[PDB]
RNA sequence: GCAGUCAAGCGUUCAUAGCGACAUUGCUCGGCUCUUCCUAUCAUACCGAAGCAGAAUUCGGUAAGCGUUGGAUUGUUCACCCACUAAUAGGGAACGUGAGCUGGGUUUAGACCGUCGUGAGACAGGUUAGUUUUACCCUACUGAUGAAUGUUACCGCAAUAGUAAUUGAACUUAGUACGAGAGGAACAGUUCAUUCGGAUAAUUGGUUUUUGCGGCUGUCUGAUCAGGCAUUGCCGCGAAGCUACCAUCCGCUGGAUUAUGGCUGAACGCCUCUAAGUCAGAAUCCAUGCUAGAACGCGGUGAUUUCUUUGCUCCACACAAUAUAGAUGGAUACGAAUAAGGCGUCCUUGUGGCGUCGCUGAACCAUAGCAGGCUAGCAACGGUGCACUUGGCGGAAAGGCCUUGGGUGCUUGCUGGCGAAUUGCAAUGUCAUUUUGCGUGGGGAUAAAUCAUUUGUAUACGACUUAGAUGUACAACGGGGUAUUGUAAGCAGUAGAGUAGCCUUGUUGUUACGAUCUGCUGAGAUUAAGCCUUUGUUGUCUGAUUUGU
RNA sequence: AGGGAAUCUGAACGAGAUUCCCACUGUCCCUAUCUA
RNA sequence: GUGAACAGCCUCUAGUUGAUAGAAUAAUGUAGAUAAGGGAAGUCGG
């Protein structure tokens, strides 16, 4: 096999951390550089390719999209690090003051049975003028080169049953650590949407922990899957809303329907926010939880700076077969049935 | 073939870098920054829904 | 006593990883325990101030069962049985406040150096 | 190789005691499969020489990063055929790979002894030996738990170890450069593919004890329907799941160099790519990226049990204990250079003038008091201890550094007066600093984890992810969707072969039996067990343990 | 009421042997899934 | 008894329910299936 991927050993958790960040520029505007959302779905577009060169230019081309459920990202903190001779050293964290039921349960691994007494002390730290937290953002802002934000995921928007969200980090490429700080500081309580990280035609990086298949049998035997896989490369397609409707419409397919399926994706819910439809197939199964970074540097060829024109989204039945997009064409192909009259 | 660390192709993928190459994520970057801009706005539009 | 046992999650209590239900054994020692306790009863002493001090458990006169077998062997089984024996005792709060004198030997100029401390300090 | 031709020298003087290098002249047991390594490299990368017009090629240099195919082959193959490919390079892992294995050879093959035998061999005489192989050893290698460092939880950092991409051609550039012509390039730009790896299941194909639905054969309930049943009886379709270059996606960019080409330029009054310097330059190296995280590497942050008969932490003095890889005046802070510097002063403010210093820390600062007591003063506004206190500064392990002041003892700067002994001529003569426990007298703070149940993104077991003390809670049912199968049971009919049966002998005459066709009927059934959604109904919400700076 | 055709061997043969022609198959390309 | 049948499959009379159990259900192994396209290219040798 690839000796690069060893030990080929079961990952510390579900959520892998992002190993490497984006550079920095230090005259760009604040930006976020990760996000996270939750990976579940799968799907076939089709699109006109005006990619000259090509045995395709001014066809049409058919191929599978991965739709990764990503609810607004919420802003609960700041990392600053400073610079060592040992690496990296996390001087001091600061948080929201008033954070979700979701943290203060990721807090805990038995919830029902605590006082949820979390941060009952550093709130009322907090219950003055400010005087120790604008002193520990002082503390951040003098020294600390990079500045990592805070963030959690939107569980409960999320038709899983696990009501405990993900706490992550994410550096900032916005340059003068002042305005990564102060930009944190604008930002506790706050959400943060999607397409405030990403557009369409943008190349990014999704990480996952990649399906587990269990114990299996140099050519070794033993554990097979479950591995923190980094996979670059993978084009936005369509960054999506919620409260709009027909998410599933193009520019030439035009009616009024969510990229969800007929009854739902396969093993998980519809999709009641914000996504992303990114080509091909990103690592990990549905339900799980997926890191996208953005590209770690300047990749720009033309399969990266070509403008896709999405022309169809299939929302046909996965779970079975597909004959048809809504439930409004399954009962106008069919006629009228039994039990509606 | 030329492989994927030949120095000659990473002089070459320089020369396209400094070009429209970098010039098309730079502005990008901005419409990105932009909406993320836009997006303080709107929260707090819905803080003064609550203050009203 | 614990090769290949199946290691389990109800460990955790005791920091080890393998445990058992060994039902037979636990049957015989709390069998034991009822006794004892009742022998305190008869005694006289207290039921909550009441604590397993010593127990222990040697080995007893193998039992010897034969069966016939390849090449018509006698591989010889064995029972081990065992000798359990524990005393429970009445818990004690605050055991002593007294101890041995600690007569203190010192020679000459130690004998000197504390007279002369008493001189100066208070 | 032999003989001769030269022939640097040496032969004890030395060519005529002899040896004698490079040349030169005479004729002439084999093979299947994997891992790792070597370079003596076939290809891929970059170069140098070559009548190298272009293309193609030959030799040579650096180079092991990455590659090195598919069939027919058996008079002893110790041969080779015919293609594909960029190319199908050569070897090691001393009996590598026969205790990872087979395909064809000894003749009833070891050793000793005997009998009959001219030169010549037999005898199915006779005695014999042919033990390392299994280890429910040992440990490598893969993967998995895990006590400990107050507990417990979250977010992290990254020492170290591994690492990966590969080659082919297609369009412009072109029918241009170059070419009598025949032919015929290359960089920059873009487009695919091959091998390899990491993934993933949108679709396609595959797959079915959802044995889901349907059909057939048999077999039992006395017949329909339901199925009992068939070593899963057989057949068609087939969800979920698992899956295939039989499917799809993705697989990087900066410095340092090698051969080589150079710049300035000595050695050597020319020159010289090298000696001091110096620019470029390979698929090379090291990083970036990619993977694990040290369970005795580290950081930041959140919570830390309240009547446990005030449990736990923090300040003060107090007694016991427990130790110390080893206090016993002070770890006393510029940086850089060495063919040079430090300091002081001055000015034209500089790679500045002038003076001075080192040649050891042999220094410098502190240093005299019952192991440092008690007191009388004199001189000066100093030095220092202690605790209150104004800030400023310190992130590389900051955990300390300076400073503003008020009080407060002490001062050996100088001079007086008391006290020390008997520790008997020495005996470390104990005065340091950790880790604690029991007592005190004041402050402060009002938990989680495990088991058990559930979950299924996880799963040998562990472990992991979940869920649950009155809620857009959870569980069971229930409804709605989506799918799979293909028209359920029951009933009716004018559709009815063919027949029994009233005689009006029928030109859908009739009463009944009557395969099947038709209708209610894309119906019926199943549909989460690892699909979606939940204003319905019904119920659950509390058991044990463990943990302290 | 599995083939077929030749040949070597003791004209059909005999589950004799070999070679070829036609059909068939997971033996393989290249494995994948299910059950016991 | 059904069946052309000593094939099985089902039973009457009569006799058994004896063989450690329970909990899980991943890979491997043995055995049996099915499979796109190609159809011995596998292998010394269908």
């Amino acid at each position: 096999g690839h000796l690069g991927f060893l030990p080929r050993k079961r990952a510390a958790s579900i959520r892998a951390r992002v190993k490497a960040f984006p550079k920095d520029d230090r005259s760009k505007p604040v930006a976020l550089t990760s996000f996270l959302g939750y990976k579940a779905g799968m799907t076939t577009i089709v699109r006109d390719l005006d990619r000259p060169g090509s045995k395709f230019h001014k066809r049409e081309v058919v191929e599978a999209v991965t739709v990764v459920d990503t609810p607004p990202v919420v802003v609960v903190g700041v990392v600053g690090y400073v610079e060592t001779p040992r690496g990296l050293r996390s001087l001091t964290t600061v948080w929201a003051e008033h954070l979700s039921d979701e943290v203060k349960r990721r807090f805990y691994k038995n919830w029902y049975k605590s006082k949820k007494k979390a941060f009952t002390k550093y709130s009322a730290k907090y219950a003055q003028d400010g005087a120790g937290i604008e002193r520990e953002l002082a503390r951040i802002k003098k020294y600390a080169s990079v500045v990592r934000v805070l963030v959690h995921t939107q569980i409960r928007k999320t038709p899983l049953a696990q009501k405990k969200a993900h706490l992550a980090e994410i550096q900032l490429n916005g340059g003068s650590i002042s305005e990564k700080v102060d930009w944190a500081r604008e930002h506790f309580e706050k959400t943060v949407a999607v397409d405030s990280v990403f557009e369409q035609n943008e190349m990014i990086d999704a990480i996952a922990v990649t399906k587990g298949h269990g114990f299996e049998g140099v050519a070794r035997a033993g554990q097979r899957g479950y591995h923190s896989r980094t996979s670059i490369n993978h084009k936005i397609y369509r960054v999506g809303k919620g409260d709009d409707e027909a998410n599933g419409a193009t520019s030439f397919d035009r009616t009024k329907k969510t990229i969800t399926p007929m009854g739902g994706f396969v093993h998980y819910g519809e999709i009641k926010n914000d996504f992303i439809m990114v080509k091909g197939c990103i690592p990990g199964n549905r339900k799980r939880i997926v890191t996208l970074r953005k590209s770690l540097y300047t990749n720009t060829s033309r399969k990266a700076l070509e403008e896709v024109s999405l022309k169809w989204i299939d929302t046909a039945s996965k779970f079975g077969k597909g004959r048809f997009q809504t439930p409004a064409e399954k009962h106008a192909f069919m006629g009228t049935l039994k039990k509606d009259l | 073939a030329k492989s994927l660390r030949a120095s000659s192709h990473l002089n070459a993928k320089s020369v396209k870098r400094r070009g429209v190459f970098q010039k098309a994520v730079d502005a990008r970057e901005q419409r990105i920054s932009d909406k993320l801009k836009e997006d303080l706005l709107k929260q707090k539009l819905e803080d003064l829904k609550k203050k009203e | 006593f614990n090769s290949s046992i199946g290691r389990t999650a109800q460990g955790k209590e005791f920091g080890v990883t393998k445990a058992r239900w060994p039902a037979k054994s636990v049957k015989f020692v709390q069998g034991l325990l009822q006794n004892a306790a009742a022998n305190a009863e008869a005694k006289g002493l207290d039921a909550t101030k009441l604590y397993v001090s010593h127990i222990q458990v040697n080995q007893a006169p193998k039992q010897r069962r034969r069966t016939y077998r390849a090449h018509g062997r006698i591989n010889k089984y064995e029972s081990s049985p065992s000798h359990i024996e524990l005393v429970v005792t009445e818990k004690e709060e605050a055991v002593a406040k007294a101890a041995e004198k600690k007569v203190v030997r010192l020679t000459s100029r130690q004998r000197g150096r504390i007279a002369a401390q008493k001189r100066i300090a208070a």
